[PDB]
């Protein structure tokens, strides 16, 4: 279906397998399949095709918004209401898009969980490696902020982090 | 006392000459139209203590209450305005007389200021 990206949610080819009986028995499945097709699955696609072809004769069309990038709170001086104002709703965004990616990637995870099965602790080793990688990068980002967060608590986060990173590879060059 | 002896200030003046440069209160100030509500619960209140009708007897009495404080709260909102002028007026003259005690700071931004980070956990 053309209604999500098959890139952004990836699902691996179906294999099914053709039927291959060994009975002369009919199967009761099947002919409840076919009661269901006829009784159910006709009266909806009708309803659905008349519903549709209303939808048609009204066609209107909604937008994404777009936001220009702005000048962050490394960039912003002190004090400088404006600017941080600014700031603080641009990392308040990203903060949200970055939470709609760590969801999307918890979602592969489930959907290959189910998926695979009763093979699922191999076969979905793949997922697991990227739920990890891009876990640890949103710990990392916003682990313990608190409930007063803002740009610039994340900010001297990162210049805690930076400077723990410095001093252990100049630990490890000497 | 901070603004009593002020250089060229008239004793007993409510409104010296200086104040006729500023921008007068309008008449629909929201000030002055709290200080007629104030005079309207004034004549409501006297109603009330002389036992006639509070909302419907003395509709003079009433519109000489509501009148004499928007008067006076007018002549009230002028010297407050005034004072409050005189005093921003008397803070910038000595800010700008004062340099070497009001100094210009050099504006470092947040990638340079280095804050102590607190996990909350
Ligand atoms: C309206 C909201 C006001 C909010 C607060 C604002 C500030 C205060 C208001 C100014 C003063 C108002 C008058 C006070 C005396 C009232 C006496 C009385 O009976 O009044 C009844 C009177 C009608 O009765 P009446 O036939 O004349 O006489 C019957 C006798 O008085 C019958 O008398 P009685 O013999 O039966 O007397 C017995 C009674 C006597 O009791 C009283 O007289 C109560 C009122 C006096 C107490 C103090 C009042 C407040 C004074 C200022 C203090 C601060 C106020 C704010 C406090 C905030 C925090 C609480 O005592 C008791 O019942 C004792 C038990 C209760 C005691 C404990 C509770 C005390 C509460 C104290 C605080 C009350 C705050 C609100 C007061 C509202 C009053 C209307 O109605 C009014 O006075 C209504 C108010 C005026 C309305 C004007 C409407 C104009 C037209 C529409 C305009 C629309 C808006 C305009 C814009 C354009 C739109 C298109
Ligand atoms: C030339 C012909 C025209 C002349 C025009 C007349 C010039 C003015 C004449 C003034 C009246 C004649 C003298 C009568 C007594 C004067 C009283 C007043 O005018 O004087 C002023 C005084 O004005 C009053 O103080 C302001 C009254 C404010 C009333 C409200 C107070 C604020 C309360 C806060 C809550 C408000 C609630 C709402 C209230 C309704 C300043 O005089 P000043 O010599 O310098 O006082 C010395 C003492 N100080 C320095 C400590 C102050
Ligand atoms: C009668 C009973 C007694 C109560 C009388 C209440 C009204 C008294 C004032 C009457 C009108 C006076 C007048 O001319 O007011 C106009 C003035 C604003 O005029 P101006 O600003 O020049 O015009 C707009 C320009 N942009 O307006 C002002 O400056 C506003 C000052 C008055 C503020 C009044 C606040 C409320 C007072 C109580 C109202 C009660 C209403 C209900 C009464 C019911 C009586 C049964």
């Amino acid at each position: 279906p053309d209604s999500w990206d098959k890139d952004v949610y990836p699902e691996p080819p179906r294999r099914t397998p053709a039927p291959a009986p060994q009975t002369s028995l009919p199967n009761p499945v099947t002919y409840l399949t076919k009661i269901f097709d006829l009784l159910v699955d006709r009266p909806v696609t009708l309803a659905r095709e008349f519903i549709e072809q209303q939808h048609a004769k009204n066609r209107y069309y909604y937008y994404h918004r777009e936001f220009r990038r702005v000048p962050d709170i490394t960039e912003c001086e002190e004090k400088d209401i404006l600017c941080m104002f600014e700031a603080e709703m641009q990392w308040r965004r990203d903060y949200k898009v970055d939470q709609e990616i760590v969801n999307i990637i918890q979602e592969r995870l489930k959907a290959c969980q189910q998926r695979e099965g009763e093979s699922y602790r191999q076969n979905c080793a793949k997922e697991l490696e990227q739920f990890t990688q891009v876990s640890k990068a949103f710990q990392d980002r916003y682990s313990d902020l608190g409930a007063h967060y803002s740009a610039r608590k994340c900010l001297a986060k990162q210049k805690q982090r930076m400077l723990a990173e410095r001093k252990a590879a100049k630990e490890a060059a000497a | 006392t901070m603004m009593s002896g002020r250089p060229g200030r008239v004793p007993l003046q409510f409104l010296p000459n200086e104040a006729r440069s500023l921008p007068p209160p309008k008449l629909t100030d929201p000030r002055l139209v709290y200080m007629g509500f104030l005079g309207y619960c004034s004549g409501l209140i006297d109603n009330a203590i002389r036992r006639r009708p509070v909302v419907s007897a003395g509709l003079h009495r009433q519109l000489l209450y509501v009148t004499s404080f928007v008067f006076f709260g007018y002549y009230l909102l002028k010297r407050q305005d005034y004072m409050y002028a005189l005093r921003d007026h008397d803070m910038f003259a000595y800010v700008k007389s004062h340099p070497e005690d009001f100094p210009e700071k050099d504006k470092k931004t947040y990638g340079e200021i280095l804050e102590e980070f607190h996990p909350v956990r």
